[PDB]
């Protein structure tokens, strides 16, 4: 799983990887990353309970929409 | 199930278990959540 | 892609904003 703001984030189909240094969501059957974004995974419980769990930002689509939203 | 359609490809068995559990219709963070109750209960049963 | 085609894809969140602009 992913620990982003004290939330559980897990892959809604696919897994997640690393290649040394950022974290992605790919499918199972063939290795093409992903940028982890909430679309990609769904929220369940916070991170005390999960066994190797891993800290990374969860990228959030809406975000830039909204910035743009605010500045215009 | 990797080695039975091709190249053995290595997997936690943590994460193996989160997709049988996918297979069977059950969310994986079922299975990521009580792990240790799943575990005993297979250890459990192993040793009835 | 082969045969991939041209046309239009609706955004629903850009007229949800949209709106609230004016
Ligand atoms: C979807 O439409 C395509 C035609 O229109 C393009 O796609 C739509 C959705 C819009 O985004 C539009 O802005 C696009 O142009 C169609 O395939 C397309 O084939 C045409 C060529 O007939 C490509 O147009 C490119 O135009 C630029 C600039 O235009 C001037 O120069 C060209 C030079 O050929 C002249 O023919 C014009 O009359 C203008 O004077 C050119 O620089 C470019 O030349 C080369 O690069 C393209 C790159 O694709 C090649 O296809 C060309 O054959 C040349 O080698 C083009 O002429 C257009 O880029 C291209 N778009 C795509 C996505 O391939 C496509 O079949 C439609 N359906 C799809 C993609 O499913
Ligand atoms: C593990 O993956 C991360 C994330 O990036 C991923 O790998 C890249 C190689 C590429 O395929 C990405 O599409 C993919 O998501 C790597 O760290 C990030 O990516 C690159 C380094 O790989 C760095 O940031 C920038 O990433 C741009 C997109 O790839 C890249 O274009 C940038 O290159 C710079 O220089 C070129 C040439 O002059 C220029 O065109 C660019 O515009 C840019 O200035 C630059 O590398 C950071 O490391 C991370 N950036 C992010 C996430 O935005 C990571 O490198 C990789 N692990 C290892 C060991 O490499
Ligand atoms: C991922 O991030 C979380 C939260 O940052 C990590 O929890 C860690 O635990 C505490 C609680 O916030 C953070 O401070 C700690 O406080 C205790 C008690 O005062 C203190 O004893 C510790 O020394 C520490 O100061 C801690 O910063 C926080 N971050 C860590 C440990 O990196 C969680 O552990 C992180 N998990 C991973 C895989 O990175
Ligand atoms: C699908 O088939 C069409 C033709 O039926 C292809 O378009 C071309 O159309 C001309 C008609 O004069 C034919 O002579 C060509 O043989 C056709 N090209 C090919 C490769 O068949 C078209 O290429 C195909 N396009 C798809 C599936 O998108």
């Amino acid at each position: 799983a992913i620990c982003h703001d004290g939330k559980a984030h897990f892959p809604r189909e696919g897994v997640f990887v690393s290649n040394g240094t950022h974290w992605f969501v790919t499918q199972r059957n063939f290795y093409e990353p992903q940028i982890i974004t909430t679309d990609n995974t769904f929220v369940s419980g916070n991170c005390d309970v999960v066994i190797g769990i891993v800290n990374n930002t969860v990228y959030d689509p809406l975000q830039p929409e909204l910035d743009s939203f605010k500045e215009e | 199930w990797t080695f039975g359609a091709g190249a053995a490809l290595q997997i936690p068995f943590a994460m193996q278990m989160a997709y049988r559990f996918n297979g069977i219709g059950v969310t994986q963070n079922v299975l990521y959540e009580n792990q240790k109750l799943i575990a005993n209960q297979f250890n459990s049963a192993i040793g009835k």
